[PDB]
RNA sequence: AAUUGAAGAGUUUGAUCAUGGCUCAGAUUGAACGCUGGCGGCAGGCCUAACACAUGCAAGUCGAACGGUAACAGGAAGAAGCUUGCUUCUUUGCUGACGAGUGGCGGACGGGUGAGUAAUGUCUGGGAAACUGCCUGAUGGAGGGGGAUAACUACUGGAAACGGUAGCUAAUACCGCAUAACGUCGCAAGACCAAAGAGGGGGACCUUCGGGCCUCUUGCCAUCGGAUGUGCCCAGAUGGGAUUAGCUAGUAGGUGGGGUAACGGCUCACCUAGGCGACGAUCCCUAGCUGGUCUGAGAGGAUGACCAGCCACACUGGAACUGAGACACGGUCCAGACUCCUACGGGAGGCAGCAGUGGGGAAUAUUGCACAAUGGGCGCAAGCCUGAUGCAGCCAUGCCGCGUGUAUGAAGAAGGCCUUCGGGUUGUAAAGUACUUUCAGCGGGGAGGAAGGGAGUAAAGUUAAUACCUUUGCUCAUUGACGUUACCCGCAGAAGAAGCACCGGCUAACUCCGUGCCAGCAGCCGCGGUAAUACGGAGGGUGCAAGCGUUAAUCGGAAUUACUGGGCGUAAAGCGCACGCAGGCGGUUUGUUAAGUCAGAUGUGAAAUCCCCGGGCUCAACCUGGGAACUGCAUCUGAUACUGGC
């Protein structure tokens, strides 16, 4: 990085990246809980998982990490799956 | 953003601008959405020199178009002439 | 490729650079090129006053 | 009224997909002769309605598959 | 550079790259190296 | 840009009087106008069709003092314009400011006129014109500025003009040293020896 | 008013006509070389090595986002030699401001190059499943808590590059919680989702005298929009090769999952066995594509420098991250080859930005000045940055203009060359005489490109308020890189400003030597074997002219690939002859359809260019107004003779 700005951006990017990864990773984990529940065949549990995670997903979307559409999609798929289950 | 600006299409030492409606990011003389008129600072005292389709400009402004400072000045001048 | 040395006389010899321009000498079966006289190494022709441009001959002061 | 093309089926066997040869009658640019030109479009069809050798009216749409961006609206003259 | 690469343009004096004779000679030598009387030899053999 | 050399040689080559010398003293006495220029002038050449056309072209160019490229350009312009092409070309040639001046009678010869134009002697509509080729449009007045009115050369030119034939498309004043370009010169106004058609043909090969 | 345009020639022969090639005359260029060579204007300028790169600069900005002050200029409290009046040395962000930082926005534009790509390309036309910062229009929110973290400090690890611990602090950084629809999810009830404070001025209830409170200005956030931009799809068009005919398992399609901003074999699981293809798939070679450019009467052909649009790429090969947007020329990570530094442990680097250097090359410019404009970035601005851009330099590379004197001038001088020996030619050419001064030289004056911005004010718009802010007027001084600018004047005096090719035929222009089929010429035919208009010179001429030639390259001519526009008994050319799938074509009458066809309309075909009419540079080139044009495509509405379908 020859230009100060680039250097700043680079370090910022690194910092930003670390931040986002943590959030995104967490979100993924949350999703997996729901998915795991679905796989198991535990409906109440699945619902609980969804409840736990949906808000987080929404928050993430709001922040910008994940896109609004993407956030919606997870819910839809998850919603569909849970519905199917019971 | 979308902007109304002078595009310097002329000879050396003899500028002639088109008051074009271009995306700010595009080049000055390069791409544009619509050509709205022209302006000639050289011109001289004869008949014409500055001429802008004001209605189109207004429309663009309404939509959400940034008029350049020079362009704004030109517009003002035109208005006063009118 | 084989090339034709135009004009009378030359300073050409083996392992010497020259500028070639094309345009064949038709009575030589093989030659399709001409050496430009006055360019790079090959000197212009000695003592000519007409068509000098074609043989690299500088303009004599008179 | 949305756009639509008419042509005949070249093949059916792939489940919910029919291949349709649109025969356009373009003029040759240089020479001037009118030639028949083929456009083999892969077309989406629910319930496998068209068979092979049937004329079928088809409309453009969002790409259903890699190749398929057409969907049949009607069938016309199918028995052979 | 790490590799040796003299141009044949350096030998040509009209461009104005080498005024010295010695330098020119040296330059030439390189090309001959890269490349890698008969009558006399024959005579010698005969002798 | 101009022909710096023997004026009458060109005329001789052509055959006819090109008006390259004033006309105070006649062309037939000055040079051997009948004979072509050079050692082989008496040897009458059997001239080809292309050759004749070329000669014609030269004559016209010589008359106005228009070098080849310029002439070609003029021809092209004429072609682009509507009507008879040769006629148009002729008009354009005439329209040359220097030529116009000469016609009026401020240049004895066309060369003189050109020189005057160059030397900021001439004005068109109260504006100086350095350029000899300037196309003098209809209703454009042309004059000499007060600094160049006092020249004897101009007077001489005027006198010469008076002696000679008058153009119809021009108006001129001797005392004021100015005039008016009324309209574009027709084919009937100009000399009939100029076969413009030949010239046109030559710029179609 | 807007394509008003079309030439041949030489050469096969003893001669002819014909076929037929080669070939010249034209236009042209990003051209080069040769010989020259005054100037200007407008243009253009590494086509090859997408080869390597030293140096500088090419992207920074915002202190009105935030703690802070690394330099500086002012006050504030203290004191030194005390010129009786402050110079000076110490302290404190209190202020104008600002190093380094965090944050924001910008580094996705601008600029470059054309390596790759014959299609995740381009052009044209259609679309549907999308996102879209700033700008924008609308409708509602912006409450109340946190804990961090650089910066800064001590002790330290490293040659450096860069760290590492332990502490400290803020924010429009970050995160919960509340609040929560016009949002997201869903059949609903419901569940769930956000933020942002900052700057200028101020009456009084007030005040931990910071500020609360009011106000304006800006910023935040959600949602729907708008515009703009980007992604995606399909049709057709967009090179050559079949001496490349078979190709392809995520392959073609499906159900479901996953993924994407979005649809999609985009990817995975399982199933069906397809899909493409001689209307050329596949493989190979070459190639950015388009507007256009050149050429051409056109139709075409060639072509794609410059300018403009679209694509692709950034030392090679990857990969993601950040973000509205990139899988990012001057960001990150890795590997590679290659240069540099290193204390040998490890680092740094990426001109196809602008200059520049080397190299390659036939060949393509200066490490120039400037932000004065136009545009871009940031900011509330002032402003700062801007190798975009504007200008400047160099090169006749092009185009255009201008000049290089004008008029006169027989002794037809001299000299030159020829020479029937008279002259006749150079040639009115020169000299002489008169006259003029373009540009160049000197000295002077002297616009336009400059519109904005800054202070004071007065009014109106906001509000508790005549403050502040915004809007509109006005005077005041201002803002030029180019710049001894364009442009005008005066001075002296033709002074300083012509050369290149050609001259047998084609092909405009001819005489005179040496030699001797030698030397040389040459585009083709052909010249040269002792009297050469063809070779070299001289004169004389002809062509062009600051250029001229040569060479290369394209179209033209070449109707010589013929669509327009050719042929095939004998010149090249009828399969040896049949049958025959695909294809092409298809007698005749009525109906119908409207695909072709025709007509009209609508949208589009970017702008520039081309073309026409104009306008502006002294004219021109150049610029430029408006038009026409873009012969195309799509949709809609009709026509139904002809062609097609039924
Ligand atoms: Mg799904
Ligand atoms: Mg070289
Ligand atoms: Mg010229
Ligand atoms: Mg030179
Ligand atoms: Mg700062
Ligand atoms: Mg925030
Ligand atoms: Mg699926
Ligand atoms: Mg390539
Ligand atoms: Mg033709
Ligand atoms: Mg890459
Ligand atoms: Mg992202
Ligand atoms: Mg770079
Ligand atoms: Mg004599
Ligand atoms: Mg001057
Ligand atoms: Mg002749
Ligand atoms: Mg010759
Ligand atoms: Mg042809
Ligand atoms: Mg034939
Ligand atoms: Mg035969
Ligand atoms: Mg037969
Ligand atoms: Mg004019
Ligand atoms: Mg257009
Ligand atoms: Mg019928």
């Amino acid at each position: 990085a020859n230009i100060k700005s680039a250097k700043k951006r680079a370090i910022q990017s690194e910092k930003a990246r670390k931040h986002n990864a943590s959030r995104r990773s967490m979100m993924r984990t949350f999703i997996k809980k729901v998915y795991a529940a679905i796989e198991a065949g535990d409906k109440a549990a699945a619902q609980k998982a969804f409840n736990e995670m949906q808000p987080i997903v929404d928050r993430q979307a709001a922040k910008g990490l994940i896109h609004k559409n993407k956030a919606a999609r997870h819910k839809a798929n998850l919603t569909a799956q849970i519905n199917k289950l019971a | 953003m979308v902007t109304i600006r002078l595009a310097r299409h002329g000879a050396k030492k003899r500028p002639f601008y088109q008051v074009v409606v271009a995306d700010s990011r595009n080049a000055r003389n390069g791409r544009f959405i619509e050509r709205v008129g022209f302006f000639n600072p050289i011109a001289s005292e004869k008949e014409e020199g500055t001429r802008l389709d004001l209605d189109r400009i207004a429309h663009w402004v309404g939509q959400g178009a940034t008029i350049s400072d020079r362009v704004a000045a030109l517009i003002k001048e035109v208005n006063k002439a009118a | 490729v084989t090339s034709y040395i135009g004009g009378e006389g030359h300073n050409l010899q083996e392992h010497s650079v020259i500028l070639i321009r094309g345009g064949r000498v038709k009575d030589l079966p093989g030659v399709r090129y001409h050496t430009v006289r006055g360019a790079l190494d090959c000197s212009g022709v000695k003592d000519r006053k007409q068509a000098r441009s074609k043989y690299g001959v500088k303009r004599p002061k008179a | 009224k949305i756009r639509t093309l008419q042509g005949r089926v070249v093949s059916d066997k792939m489940e919910k997909s029919i291949v349709v040869a649109i025969e356009r009658f373009v003029k040759h640019p240089i020479y001037g002769k009118f030639i028949k030109r083929t456009t083999k479009l892969h077309v989406h069809d629910e319930n496998n309605e068209c068979g092979i050798g049937d004329v079928v009216e088809i409309r453009e749409c969002r790409p259903l598959s890699k190749t398929k961006s057409w969907t049949l609206v009607r069938v016309v003259e199918k028995a052979v | 550079q790490k590799q040796p690469n003299p141009s044949r343009d350096w030998l040509n004096p009209n461009l104005g790259y080498v005024t010295t004779s010695r330098g020119r000679s040296k330059i030439h030598a390189w090309f001959r190296k890269q490349d890698r009387a008969a009558i006399g030899g024959g005579d010698i053999r005969l002798n | 840009a101009r022909y710096l050399g023997p004026k009458l040689k060109l005329s001789r080559r052509e055959g006819t009087d090109l008006f390259l010398k004033s006309g105070v003293r006649a062309i037939d006495t000055k040079c051997k106008i009948e004979q072509a220029p050079g050692q082989h002038g008496a040897r009458k050449p059997r001239l080809s069709d292309y050759g004749v056309q070329l000669r014609e072209k030269q004559k016209v160019r010589r008359i106005y003092g228009v070098l080849e490229r310029q002439f070609r350009n003029y021809y092209k312009e004429a072609a682009r314009l509507k009507g008879n092409t040769g006629e148009n070309l002729l008009a354009l040639l005439e329209g040359r400011l220097d030529n116009v001046v000469y016609r009026m009678g401020f240049g004895a010869t066309r060369a003189e006129a050109r020189q005057l134009v160059s030397h900021k002697a001439i004005m068109v509509n109260g504006r100086v014109v350095n350029i000899a080729s300037y196309q003098v449009s209809p209703n454009d007045v042309v004059s000499i500025r007060e600094k160049a009115k006092k020249q004897s050369r101009v007077k001489a030119a005027l006198e010469l003009a008076e002696q000679r034939e008058k153009p119809t498309w021009l108006e001129v004043d001797a005392g004021k040293m100015e005039g008016t370009f009324k309209r574009k010169p027709e084919r009937s106004d100009l000399s009939a020896d100029i076969n413009e058609h030949l010239i046109v043909e030559l710029y179609s090969k």
